[PDB]
C-alpha cells in the first residue's frame, strides 16, 4: 500500500534519515563502557530533541536521538477491538524475534505498539539506507498484514459455523 | 578533483595516518587492534597489528618528522609506538590519568608533545622527559564542560583548539614550560600561560571538527547542526572581526581541513567531501569534490547463479541492492592532508565507517 | 480465587502426565508427541496427540516431539498440544481452574514467558504455577500428605526421557546454587540401544523396539568389563526378544551387551556425549558437597529417586554403593589426617512406589494446600504486568 | 473524494468519484496453486488475486467468488476487496466513504453481508449500495429511460421515468457473459477444440471478446456461413496453435436472444425488454422506447444495437419511434454513473454513515438504499 | 537495601539545558507583549486573504522558554491556522524565497504542530513538510533535531 | 558446509556446497581381479574403486553397482560412497550433511536404502535426496523450463513453471550414454574391430567421448560419409594400434533421436521433450518452449543443441520461438545445482536430520524429500 500514507512516510523517512547520524561514544558516567545514550538518558547534552511525526490521533511516530543511538516508536491504526488484539499479539511475535531483526526492542516504550533501537554498531555493520527502507516498508505493509488477518479470522468463523450447522 | 580508492578495510576505520614517506599507513579498526598497512606495488598489504589496548581504539596519529605513532582507546590508556632498529615497534604506555575514555589524539607540529581529548571533561597534554624516560600529562580542565570530540593545534606549538559536546569550540593555551619556546605575541594573545582561554565560540550543535588557518589567524569549526563556522579573532578580551556561519543543506560534517588561507574541505555524514571558499568578508559552499553529487548480455558466473538464488531466498527478490552514488558508502570519519606545501593542500585523504581509505586530489 | 481442583500437567520429553489435584493417579500418561500434515485452511485443526497420534504414522501424518531435552522448543506444536489436552482429554474450562505446569531447573526465561502468554492469552486460564519439576518429586516420597509424615530435607535425583537433574532441598527450601543438570536420559539411552541393534544389523531397530528393549531387558551391572566377561561365561544372558514390525509381521531380535551397557550411560556418560563427562554418583557428590555444611548429613540420608529412567533393575543399589564409596573414601582421608575415628554418614538412595511419575504426585499433593492459589500467577497479575511476570527464576539467586 | 466500486460479477471496476473512468479494472478472480512447489527461494504464495492470478493462470485453479451477481464465496470476496483497497487503489478503506454497486432482485442477505463486512472488517466511514442499472442513467445523462444492463453474471432491465423507478416492472435474467463463455466452450468442441480447465475458460473468454458478434438475422447468417469461408476468423492460442472459428462466431451471442440454446426457459433480451416496457404504465411506454439505454460488457458485441433495434421494432407498435442509445464508453458506464452520483452535492446526505449503521445493524441498508 | 539509593543526583550535579543553550534575555511579560501584538497581524492577513504575508510577518519573531507555554501555544495556533490558509501551489514560491533562518523557524514549528494532532490538522503540516524539505534540503531537519528544546 | 554427492550411474560427482564445480569426479565402478594372484605381498587389494579401478582395468572385471539410475548392488555401492568420502574428499561423513540426488520415477526402495545407508553406515548428521532435473534448473539460473537431463544410464524430462513442477508431465526414458556405448560396440564390430570385455567397454566409451558427434541431418550425412574421406578419422588404442571410423561417429549419437536402432519402441529425446511440453497446461507451454535446458554428459555431443533445436522446431507450432539452453559446463550441471541448493538459507530447514531419522525410520524420506 502507499497513496494515503505517502505524505506521512515521506515525513518519517526524512526525519529518520536526518536522525540516523550516529557515532561511537564511550559513556561519561561509567568508565570503559559504551551505552546507547538515548536509552539511558543520564547525560543530557548528547541527547537531541524528541520529534513526533503524525498523521492522526491513532497513527504516530516518536523519534528520539542521541550521539550513538536512535529510538523510534510507533502507534499503528487500531480502529476496532479485533485490530487491538490482532496488533497487540502480532507485535509480540515481531518483538519476540528481536535477536534476528537486529534493530528491534524486546518491549515498546509506554503507550506505543512497537519500538526500534538503531544503535551506532548497526549503522557501522548494516546498510543504513536499507534500515530506513525496512522501517518505512514495515509501516506501509503492517495495515495490510493486520487487515488480512481479520479476513482469515472471519474465514474460520465461517468454517466452524458451516461444519457445526451442517450435521443436523 | 579526482577520487582514488587506496584500500578497502574489512572493518570501520574512524582514524588513520600515513607516514611522512606516504609508503605505509596506520588505522583504527573498530576493535582493540590497530592495523598497519604497507604499499604492495599499486596495492596495499597488511603488515602487522598493534594490540596493546584493553578496549576499542578511538583515534590514532603518526608524527611526520620524528616517526612515532600515538594511539587512544576507551580503556583510558594511550600508547606511543617507536621504531626499533631491527624493524619492529616499541610500545610505551602513557599515563594519561583519565577518569573516563580517551576520544581523540594529535601530535603537536614540533612533535615534542601530543594532546588527548576525553569523556572525563578534560584534555591530557602529554610530553616526554629525558630525565625520567616518562611521558607525563598536564590536564587542561577549566572551561571544558563535556566530552571532547576533536582537537587541532595551531601551527605555532602552543595553542590548542578543541571541539566539545557542550555545543562550543574552545581555544586554549597548551604551553608547557621546558618543552616549548616562548609563544609569539599574536592575534589569539601574548599573556599565554597553560589553560588560559582565547575563545569559547558558540555552535548550534556538537562541534565535531576544528582547525586553524595555515596562517593561524582564523579558526574554522563544524557542528552536528550541519553548519561550518569560521571565526576571525581580533585580540584578547575583544569580540572577533567576523564569526561567519555557513549552513549546509546536507547531513552533518564530521571532519574539516583548510586547503589554503581562503578554502576549506569538509566531510562527514553526507558521505562526500565538500569545498567551501571565502575570507573575513564572507564564505560559501562552492563545490562537491565527489562527482556522485550529480548522482551518476553474455555468460553468467557461478557466484552470480548462487547469489541470485540466495537473494531470492534471504531477501525479497533476485535484484541487487544498489550502491550509493558517492565513493564512500557510509559516514566519512576523518579527513587528512596528503600532499603539497603546508598551507596549500594539493591532495588529501579520508577514511570511512565503510572501511574505504581514499585519496582526493583538488 | 476459584475453589476448583487445580489441573496438573507434567509435560515430559517422553510422556505428558495430566490430571486434577487430589486424585490417586494421573488421568492420562501418554507420549509428548503431535501428529501433523507433512478451500479454507484447516491443517492446524487436523492434528492428533498422545496414544491417538502413534496410530497416525501410517495414515501419512508426521509425528514430532515438541519437548526435547526437557524444554519446550516448538511453540506452535506445544500450543496445539495444550489446547487438545485441555479441550479433548481433560475436557476442562481454563477460566475456572488454576494450572500447575512443570519445567526443568535450567530452562530459559523465554520458555516461562512463552508458557505464560500461551496460558493467559490463548486459553485464558484463571492462574498458573510453573513448578521446577524435581522440587515436586520430593513430595511423592512421603507416606501421606499429613505434616508428621513429611521429611523436607533430601537430595532428589530426577531422570526422565530427556533430562536428568539433581536438586538438593533442605528444610523445605531448594538450594539453588547447587542444582546439577545433564541432558542425557531415557531417550539418549534408547538411541544407544537402537545404535547397537543397528550395528549388529538386527531385523528391526525402530525407536519403539529400542524403547521396549530398555524396559523389558536392560539393567545396571556392577562393572562392564566383568559383565562383558560374564556374557562369555554365562550364555543364557543373551535374551531373544520377539518384535512385530510397523507393517504387522513377526521378527526376532537377539539382545546382547546392551542389556548392561545401555543403562551404563548414567554411570559413564562419556559413552553418550563428549560434553557431559561427570558420572551420576559423582554428580550427586558434587551437589551435596557444594551444599552448605549443616544439611549434608540430611541430604545423603535421603536421596530420592524420580522419573521413569531411574527404574532400571539395580539402579538404586549401584548409585548407593558408588556414592557410599566416594563418601567413605573422603571421610577416611579425614580420619587419616586426624588419627581419630568418625561416626561416618549413612547414604540411603530411596526407590519407592510412586517413582514412575513422582513429579505429578508431588504437584498433586502440593496443589491441594489452601495456600496454593496465592503462589500462582493469577490472570489479574498477567493483565497488569504482561508475560514478563513469569520470567524471574524462583529457584536460583537473582541479581536485583 | 468518495470511492466507487462496481464489484462486477466478472471484472472489478474501482476508482474515485469525479474521475472520467475506473482507476483499476481487473478480473474478479482468486486463484490457488494446483501443483507442488519444488523450487526453494521462489516467492511461493498461497493465493493470487486479480491480474496476478490471470497472469500466472497455467498453474492455478481459478475461482470467481460472485455467481449471477450474488457473492457466493465470501472469503475470496474479502480477498478481492483487500486487493482493491491495499494493492490496486492503494488507499486505506477507513479514509474514504465508498459507493458499492449491486444488481436488482438480489438476496437481502447479499446486501446486508456486504454492509456488515464494510463497516466491521474494512471499518469504512460511510457507504451506499446503489442499483447497477440506476447508475447507467446517470452515465447516459438521462432521467427517463429503460436500462438494459448485461455483465458477466446477470442481465436486467430497470425502467425509470422522471427519476421514479418502476420496481414492479424490473425484469432480471441470470444469463450474461459467463453463460456465453460456458456455451462457447461447449460448441467449440463440435469443431474439435477441447477447452476444459478454469484457465482454458479464460482463453475462451478472450476468443468471445476478440471474434464474436451478433448477426442481424440468425437463420440468414447460418445459411450464409454454411456455404462459405468468408465469415470465418482465426485466433492464435497462447500455445502458438491457431484455432479457426465458423458459425459459432455468432451462434454464441445469439444465446442472449434464444436462451433455449443453453436449455433455460426464458424470453431473450429483446422480449424481456419489451415485457418490462409492457408492464410499465401506458403513458410512459412512449418515452421508454425512445430512451432505451444499454450497459455492461455483454452489450459490446458488434451489431447488438442493430439486432436489438430490429427485434424491439418487430414487437412494439409500428406507429412510434424505437431508439436505442448504446454509447461507446458503455463497458464502464455503471462505474462512470456511480462516479457522477457519488460526486453530486445533493447525494452527500444519503450515505449510510458508521454512527448510523451501528445504532441499527446491517438492516439499515434496506431503508436508505433502493 | 542500599543498592537502589541514588547518590549521583546529590554528589555530582549534572548539566542543565540552560548551560548548553544561552538563557533568553527578554522577560516573560516582554515576550508575551511581543507575541500578542503579532498574532492580530496574522489573524488580519487571513481575513484579507493575503495569508502568505501573514506567515512572513508572524515568522519575524518566535517565542521560546519554559516560562511561556500559555503563549507558545497561542503562537502555534496562529501558525497552524496560517499554514492551513495558504494555497498549495503558492508554497514553492514562498519557501524558495525564505532565508535559511526563516525555514528553520517554519520546520521547527511544523514538528510542534505534528506533536498535537487532536488540536491541529496534520494533513496540511505533512504537505508543508514535503515541500520545505524537497526545496531546501535534508539539513533543515537536522537543524530542528539540534535546536533548543524550549522551542 | 554440506557435501553434494551426485552418485550418477556413470560418474560419481562429489564436492562441497558453494564450491565452484565438483572436486571428486570418477567412474561409478567397482573392479575385482579375474586372474591368478601369483606374486605374494605386492600391495594387492580384494577390489578397486573409481580411477584406481579404471587405471588397473586390464586385469579386472569392472562392474557399475548402479544401472539405469537404480542401485543394483548395495555391497559395492557402499564401497563407492566410502571411497568418495574417505579417499576422494578425505572428510569424515559424520561431520557434514549430504545432499544426494536421484532421477524421477525410481523405485521407492532405492530412496529408502540410500537414506538408511547414509544414516546407519556413514552416520551422516542430516541428508536430503533432490530430483536431478530440479537441480539442473538451479544450475541454469532459472525458475521455469524443461530440463532434459541425460547421463550414463537415464534420460528424463521435468517441466517446471514458476517453481512448480508438473509431475504428471515428467517423462523418463531408460536410454543414455551406456546404451550408446553398447551400441558403439555393436557397430564397431561391423568395420573390423571386436571389443567384448568390461575393460574394452571403457576403450569404446573413450572413443564415444571424443570421436562422436550429432549430425544436423542424418539421412544426408549418411550419404556424405558413404562418398567422401572428410567424415572419417582415427584413434590410437592402449596396444598402440589405430582404429579408423566413419559413419559410426554419428550413427552412435543418432540412437537418442531414433531409439529404434537399439530395439526400443519409443519417441527419441526430441519427441520425448515435446510429449512433455504437450502434457502441460496450455498457458505455460510458451515459457517451456523458450527454456529447454540440456544437462548431463550424454548432451555433450558436438551439434546436439543445433539438432535438438531443429527437431523441436519441426514438432512445435511455427508461430513461436524455441531455445535450447546448453552451457559448456552442462557436463556437471546437476552437481552445480545441488551446490546452489545446499547453500540456500531456507534449505537448512529441509534436511532429514539424524534425530528425526532415528525416531521416524527410513520412510521419512517419502514424506520430506518430495
Ligand atoms: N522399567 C523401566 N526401566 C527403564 N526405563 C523405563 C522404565 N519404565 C519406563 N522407562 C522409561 O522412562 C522414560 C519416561 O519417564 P518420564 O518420567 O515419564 O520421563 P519424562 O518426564 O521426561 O517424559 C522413558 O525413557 C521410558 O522408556
Ligand atoms: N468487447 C467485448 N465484446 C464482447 N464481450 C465483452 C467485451 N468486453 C467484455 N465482454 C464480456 O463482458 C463481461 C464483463 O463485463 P462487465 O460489465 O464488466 O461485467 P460485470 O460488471 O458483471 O463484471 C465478460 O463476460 C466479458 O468477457
Ligand atoms: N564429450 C562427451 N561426449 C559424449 N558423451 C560424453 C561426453 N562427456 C561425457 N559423456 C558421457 O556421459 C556419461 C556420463 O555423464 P553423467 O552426466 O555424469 O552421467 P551420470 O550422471 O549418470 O553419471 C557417460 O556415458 C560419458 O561417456
Ligand atoms: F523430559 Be523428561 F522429564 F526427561
Ligand atoms: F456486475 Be456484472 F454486471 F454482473
Ligand atoms: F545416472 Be546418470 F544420471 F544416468
Ligand atoms: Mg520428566
Ligand atoms: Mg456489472
Ligand atoms: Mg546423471
Amino acid at each position: 500500500m502507499s497513496n494515503t500514507l505517502r505524505p506521512y512516510l515521506n515525513a518519517v523517512r526524512s526525519t529518520l534519515t536526518a536522525s540516523l547520524a550516529l557515532e561511537e561514544f564511550s559513556s561519561e558516567i561509567v568508565e570503559r563502557q559504551s551505552q546507547p545514550e538515548v536509552e539511558v538518558g543520564r547525560s543530557p547534552e548528547i541527547l537531541l530533541k524528541p520529534l513526533v511525526v503524525s498523521r492522526n490521533e491513532q497513527e504516530q511516530c516518536l523519534i528520539e536521538s542521541s550521539v550513538n543511538s536512535v529510538r523510534f516508536s510507533i502507534r499503528i491504526k487500531q480502529v476496532d477491538e479485533i485490530e487491538r488484539i490482532l496488533v497487540r499479539k502480532f507485535m509480540q511475535f515481531l518483538m519476540g524475534r528481536a535477536e534476528s531483526f537486529f534493530i528491534l526492542r524486546r518491549k515498546p516504550v509506554q503507550g506505543y505498539d512497537i519500538s526500534f533501537l538503531i544503535t551506532n554498531y548497526h549503522t557501522e555493520e548494516m546498510l543504513k539506507h536499507k534500515l530506513v527502507d525496512f522501517i518505512i516498508e514495515f509501516m506501509e505493509e503492517v495495515d495490510a498484514e493486520i487487515s488480512e488477518m481479520k479476513l482469515f479470522l472471519n474465514g474460520r468463523a465461517r468454517l466452524v459455523a458451516e461444519t457445526y450447522l451442517s450435521c443436523f | 578533483a579526482t577520487s582514488q580508492v587506496l584500500h578497502i578495510l574489512p572493518k570501520p576505520s574512524y582514524e588513520h595516518a600515513f607516514n611522512s614517506q606516504r609508503t605505509e599507513f596506520v588505522t583504527t579498526t573498530a576493535t582493540n587492534q590497530v592495523e598497519l598497512y604497507e604499499q604492495d606495488g599499486n596495492g596495499w598489504k597488511h603488515a602487522r597489528t598493534f594490540s596493546d589496548h584493553d578496549k576499542i581504539v578511538t583515534c590514532v596519529d603518526w608524527a611526520p618528522k620524528s616517526n612515532r605513532i600515538v594511539t587512544c582507546s576507551q580503556d583510558r590508556n594511550a600508547y606511543v609506538y617507536e621504531k626499533r632498529p631491527d624493524g619492529t615497534w616499541k610500545q610505551t604506555l602513557v599515563l594519561l590519568r583519565l577518569n573516563r575514555a580517551a576520544t581523540f589524539v594529535r601530535w603537536s607540529p614540533n612533535e615534542d608533545k601530543f594532546a588527548v581529548g576525553s569523556g572525563a571533561r578534560v584534555i591530557s597534554v602529554c610530553y616526554f622527559e629525558q630525565e625520567n624516560d616518562w611521558w607525563v600529562s598536564k590536564h587542561l580542565k577549566r572551561p571544558l564542560r563535556s566530552t571532547i570530540l576533536s582537537l587541532d593545534w595551531h601551527p605555532n606549538n602552543v595553542l590548542l583548539a578543541a571541539g566539545c559536546a557542550d555545543r562550543k569550540a574552545y581555544v586554549l593555551s597548551a604551553y608547557v614550560r621546558d618543552v616549548d619556546a616562548k609563544p609569539e605575541a599574536s592575534v589569539w594573545g601574548s599573556r599565554l600561560p597553560f589553560n588560559t582561554v582565547c575563545a569559547e565560540y558558540p555552535s548550534g550543535g556538537w562541534v565535531h571538527a576544528v582547525g586553524f588557518s595555515p596562517s593561524g589567524n582564523a579558526l574554522a569549526y563544524a557542528g552536528h547542526d550541519s553548519s561550518v563556522t569560521i571565526a576571525y579573532p581580533s585580540a584578547p578580551e575583544q569580540p572577533p572581526r567576523a564569526l561567519i556561519t555557513v549552513k549546509l543543506s546536507q547531513l552533518p560534517l564530521r571532519s574539516l581541513l583548510w586547503a589554503n588561507e581562503s578554502a576549506i574541505v569538509a566531510a562527514g555524514y553526507n558521505y562526500s567531501p565538500i569545498l567551501l571558499q571565502g575570507n573575513e568578508s564572507g564564505w560559501a559552499h562552492t563545490r562537491d569534490l565527489d562527482a556522485g553529487t550529480s548522482k551518476t548480455e553474455g555468460p553468467v558466473s557461478f557466484t552470480a547463479l548462487r547469489s541470485t538464488f540466495r537473494n531470492m531466498d534471504l531477501k525479497g527478490s533476485s535484484q541487487s541492492i544498489s550502491s550509493l552514488p558517492t565513493v564512500h558508502q557510509n559516514m566519512i570519519a576523518t579527513l587528512r592532508p596528503y600532499a603539497g606545501t603546508p598551507g596549500n593542500i594539493t591532495a588529501f585523504t579520508s577514511s570511512g565507517t565503510d572501511g574505504r581509505v581514499v585519496l582526493w586530489t583538488l | 480465587a476459584s475453589f476448583n481442583v487445580p489441573i496438573i500437567m507434567d509435560n515430559g520429553t517422553g510422556y505428558s502426565k495430566l490430571g486434577y489435584a487430589g486424585n490417586d493417579a494421573p488421568s492420562y500418561v501418554f507420549p509428548t508427541v503431535i501428529a501433523t500434515r507433512s478451500k479454507r485452511a484447516t491443517e492446524d485443526l487436523d492434528f492428533f496427540i498422545g496414544n491417538d497420534a502413534l496410530k497416525k504414522a501410517s495414515a501419512g501424518y508426521s509425528l514430532d516431539y515438541p519437548i526435547r531435552h526437557g524444554q519446550i522448543e516448538n511453540w506452535d506444536h506445544m500450543e496445539r498440544f495444550w489446547q487438545q489436552s485441555l479441550f479433548k482429554y481433560l475436557r476442562c474450562e481454563p477460566e475456572d481452574h488454576y494450572f500447575l505446569l512443570t519445567e526443568p531447573p535450567l530452562n530459559p526465561p523465554e520458555n516461562r514467558e512463552n508458557t505464560a502468554e500461551i496460558m493467559f492469552e490463548s486459553f485464558n486460564c484463571a492462574g498458573l504455577y510453573i513448578a521446577v519439576q524435581a522440587v515436586l518429586a520430593l513430595a511423592a516420597s512421603w507416606t501421606s500428605s499429613k505434616v508428621t509424615d513429611r521429611s523436607l530435607t533430601g537430595t532428589v535425583v530426577d531422570s526422565g526421557d530427556g533430562v536428568t537433574h539433581i536438586i538438593p532441598v533442605a528444610e523445605g527450601y531448594v538450594i539453588g546454587s547447587s542444582i546439577k543438570t545433564m541432558p542425557l536420559a531415557g531417550r539418549d539411552v534408547t538411541y544407544f540401544v537402537q545404535s547397537l541393534l543397528r550395528d549388529r544389523n538386527e531385523p528391526d531397530s525402530s525407536l519403539k523396539t529400542a524403547e521396549r528393549i530398555k524396559e523389558e531387558c536392560c539393567y545396571v551391572c556392577p562393572d562392564i568389563v566383568k559383565e562383558f566377561s560374564r556374557f562369555d561365561r554365562e550364555p543364557d544372558r543373551y535374551l531373544k526378544y520377539a518384535s512385530e514390525s510397523i507393517t504387522g509381521h513377526s521378527t526376532t531380535i537377539d539382545v546382547g551387551f546392551e542389556r548392561f551397557l545401555a543403562p551404563e550411560i548414567f554411570f559413564n556418560p562419556e559413552i553418550a556425549s563428549s560434553d557431559f563427562l561427570t558420572p551420576l554418583p559423582e554428580l550427586v557428590d558434587n551437589v551435596v558437597q557444594s551444599s552448605p555444611i549443616d544439611v549434608r548429613k540430611g541430604l545423603y540420608k535421603n536421596i530420592v529417586l524420580s522419573g521413569g529412567s531411574t527404574l532400571f533393575k539395580n539402579f538404586g543399589n549401584r548409585l548407593q554403593r558408588d556414592l557410599k564409596r566416594i563418601v567413605d573414601e573422603r571421610i577416611h582421608r579425614s580420619e587419616m589426617l586426624s588419627g581419630a575415628k568418625s561416626g561416618g554418614v549413612d547414604v540411603n538412595v530411596i526407590s519407592h512406589k510412586r517413582q514412575r511419575n513422582a513429579v505429578w504426585f508431588g504437584g498433586s499433593l502440593l496443589a491441594q494446600t489452601p495456600e496454593f492459589g496465592s503462589y500462582c500467577h493469577t490472570k489479574a497479575d498477567y493483565e497488569e504486568y504482561g508475560a514478563s511476570i513469569a520470567r524471574r527464576y524462583q529457584i536460583f539467586g537473582n541479581s536485583l | 473524494t468518495a470511492l466507487v466500486c462496481d464489484n462486477g460479477s466478472g471484472l472489478v471496476k474501482a476508482g474515485f468519484a469525479g474521475d472520467d473512468a475506473p482507476r483499476a479494472v481487473f478480473p474478479s478472480i482468486v486463484g490457488r496453486p494446483r501443483h507442488q512447489g519444488v523450487m526453494v527461494g521462489m516467492g511461493q504464495k498461497d493465493s493470487y488475486v486479480g491480474d496476478e492470478a490471470q497472469s500466472k493462470r497455467g498453474i492455478l485453479t481459478l475461482k470467481y467468488p460472485i455467481e449471477h451477481g450474488i457473492i457466493t464465496n465470501w472469503d475470496d470476496m474479502e480477498k478481492i476487496w483487500h486487493h482493491t483497497f491495499y494493492n490496486e487503489l492503494r488507499v486505506a478503506p477507513e479514509e474514504h466513504p465508498t459507493l458499492l454497486t449491486e444488481a436488482p432482485l438480489n438476496p437481502k442477505a447479499n446486501r446486508e453481508k456486504m454492509t456488515q463486512i464494510m463497516f466491521e472488517t474494512f471499518n469504512v466511514p460511510a457507504m451506499y449500495v446503489a442499483i447497477q442499472a440506476v447508475l447507467s442513467l446517470y452515465a447516459s445523462g438521462r432521467t427517463t429511460g429503460i436500462v438494459l444492463d448485461s455483465g458477466d453474471g446477470v442481465t436486467h432491465n430497470v425502467p425509470i421515468y422522471e427519476g421514479y423507478a418502476l420496481p414492479h416492472a424490473i425484469m432480471r435474467l441470470d444469463l450474461a457473459g459467463r453463460d456465453l463463455t460456458d456455451y462457447l466452450m461447449k460448441i467449440l468442441t463440435e469443431r474439435g477444440y477441447s477447452f476444459v480447465t478454469t484457465a482454458e475458460r479464460e482463453i475462451v473468454r478472450d476468443i468471445k471478446e476478440k471474434l464474436c458478434y451478433v448477426a442481424l438475422d440468425f437463420e440468414n447468417e447460418m445459411a450464409t456461413a454454411a456455404s462459405s469461408s468468408s465469415l470465418e476468423k482465426s485466433y492464435e492460442l497462447p500455445d502458438g496453435q491457431v484455432i479457426t472459428i465458423g458459425n459459432e462466431r455468432f451462434r454464441c451471442p445469439e444465446t442472449l436472444f434464444q436462451p433455449s440454446f443453453i436449455g433455460m426457459e426464458s424470453a431473450g433480451i429483446h422480449e424481456t425488454t419489451y415485457n418490462s416496457i409492457m408492464k410499465c404504465d401506458i403513458d410512459i411506454r412512449k418515452d421508454l422506447y425512445a430512451n432505451n439505454v444499454m450497459s455492461g460488457g455483454t452489450t459490446m458485441y458488434p451489431g447488438i444495437a442493430d439486432r436489438m433495434q430490429k427485434e424491439i421494432t418487430a414487437l412494439a407498435p409500428s406507429t412510434m419511434k424505437i431508439k436505442i442509445i448504446a454509447p461507446p464508453e458503455r463497458k464502464y458506464s455503471v462505474w462512470i454513473g456511480g462516479s457522477i452520483l457519488a460526486s453530486l452535492s445533493t447525494f452527500q446526505q444519503m450515505w449510510i454513515t458508521k454512527q448510523e449503521y451501528d445504532e441499527a445493524g446491517p438492516s439499515i441498508v434496506h431503508r436508505k438504499c433502493f | 537495601t542500599f543498592r537502589t539509593l541514588d547518590v549521583d543526583s546529590i554528589t555530582e550535579p549534572v548539566l542543565t539545558e540552560q548551560d548548553i543553550f544561552p538563557i533568553r534575555n527578554e522577560t516573560a511579560e516582554q515576550v508575551q507583549a511581543a507575541v500578542s501584538q503579532l498574532i492580530p497581524q496574522a489573524r488580519s492577513a487571513i481575513q484579507t486573504g493575503n495569508a502568505l504575508q501573514g506567515l512572513k510577518t508572524l515568522l519575524s519573531y518566535v517565542p521560546y522558554g519554559n516560562d511561556v507555554q500559555e503563549v507558545r501555544t497561542q503562537y502555534l495556533n496562529a501558525f497552524v491556522d496560517v499554514l492551513s490558509n495558504i494555497r498549495a501551489a503558492d508554497i514553492p514560491a514562498f519557501v524558495k524565497e525564505c532565508s535559511t533562518e526563516e525555514i528553520d523557524n517554519i520546520v521547527n514549528f511544523i514538528y510542534r504542530g505534528l506533536a498535537n494532532p487532536q488540536a491541529y490538522n496534520s494533513s496540511v503540516l505533512l504537505n508543508w513538510h514535503e515541500k520545505v524539505v524537497e526545496i531546501s534540503g535534508i539539513g533543515c531537519i537536522v537543524r530542528v533535531l539540534n535546536s533548543r528544546p524550549d522551542l
